């Protein structure tokens, strides 16, 4: 009963989540790579003492 | 090996594992199971003859 | 629960594009590319395929008979 | 001559139930059954 559509939807979902995981990992490695300079106005963090 | 600056992604895998192992309402189920597992037996046993 | 028939804001027919969008995502394409491959220029009509949730499947799991 | 046909809960089999009768499926035997759609002129406007 689920051979079509019901199974294709699951296949696309699994492949899309895997693609999202790899996309996140590549974004992370790229963010680590481009560590030249970070000068931005709208961001701040506390620094006690 | 420590995980420097690749940690936003690794931060949410642990969250996903937690929410997979234990549900959102896990405390209710655990409390009720412990009741049905020990509390009833305790109450019926400690009652004097 | 099911893909609408028309884009709320625009009005362009989008109901006949859910299966195609799924196929394009499945083969190799990515969403940002599949969307313009189908021909959805205005960002108003893209939310139809990106945001839409497909619950009709869960509904069909509860087959009345057999 | 309408015996008020019903639809079994899980069997999804028709049954003939009359007044002053138990509500059960002809087979298996369940306590739930729904009615069948009316025969009236159900007309909607696609608005
Ligand atoms: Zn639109
Ligand atoms: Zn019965």
């Amino acid at each position: 009963q689920r051979t079509k559509n019901i199974s294709a939807i699951s296949y696309i979902n699994q492949r899309n989540r895997e693609w999202n995981i790899v996309e996140s990992e590549k974004a992370l490695v790229a963010e680590s790579h481009n560590m030249k300079n970070q000068q931005m106005d709208p961001f701040t963090r506390r620094q006690c003492k | 090996e420590i995980t420097p600056d690749l940690w936003q992604e690794a931060c949410w895998i642990v969250i996903s594992s937690y929410f997979d192992e234990k549900g959102l309402v896990r405390q209710q189920l655990d409390s009720f199971d412990e009741f049905i597992q020990m509390s009833v037996q305790r109450i019926v046993e400690d009652a004097p003859p | 629960m099911i893909i609408p028939v028309r884009c709320f804001t625009c009005g362009k027919i989008v109901g006949n594009k859910w299966e195609a969008y799924l196929g394009l995502l499945q083969a190799e394409y990515t969403e940002g590319d599949a969307l313009d491959a189908l021909g959805l220029k205005r960002y108003c009509c893209r939310r139809m395929l990106l945001a839409h949730v497909d619950l009709i499947e869960k509904l069909l799991n509860y087959a009345p008979l057999e | 001559q309408q015996p008020m046909i019903y639809i079994c809960g899980e069997c999804h089999t028709e049954n003939e139930i009359k007044s002053r009768d138990p509500i059960r499926c002809r087979e298996c035997g369940y306590r739930i059954m729904y009615k069948k759609r009316t025969k009236r002129l159900v007309v909607f406007d696609a608005r």
